């Protein structure tokens, strides 16, 4: 499940970072950027305490 | 714009480089932006995929 909730949205325009960085420009790739931060970071979060 | 992975056609007016197996690379295919090495494999693929 930690593996798997690497492909999530989150809410941002795609799941893959990678292809938000070459779509966006840099005044608009951060806010996508921290959606997915946020997202993985309380994924990761989840995983350790359990 | 109709934005997805499948086989695209309408490509940006760029050069094409050749390809070195064997030794990390960052390759850009018909999109694929990733970072790896490239080695010959033996799957079996279909005469579509």
């Amino acid at each position: 499940t930690l593996v798997k909730q690497l492909s999530s949205n989150f809410g941002a325009i795609s799941s893959v970072l990678n292809d938000i960085l070459a779509r966006l420009d840099p005044p608009e790739a951060e806010v996508q950027i921290d959606r997915l931060i946020t997202g993985r970071l309380q994924s990761l979060q989840t995983y350790v305490t359990q | 714009f109709e934005l997805l992975h499948a086989p695209a056609t309408v490509c940006g007016p760029k050069k094409s480089t050749n390809l070195v197996k064997n030794k990390c690379v960052n390759f850009n295919f018909n999109g694929l932006t990733g970072t790896g090495v490239l080695t010959e494999s033996n799957k079996k693929f279909l005469p579509f995929q």
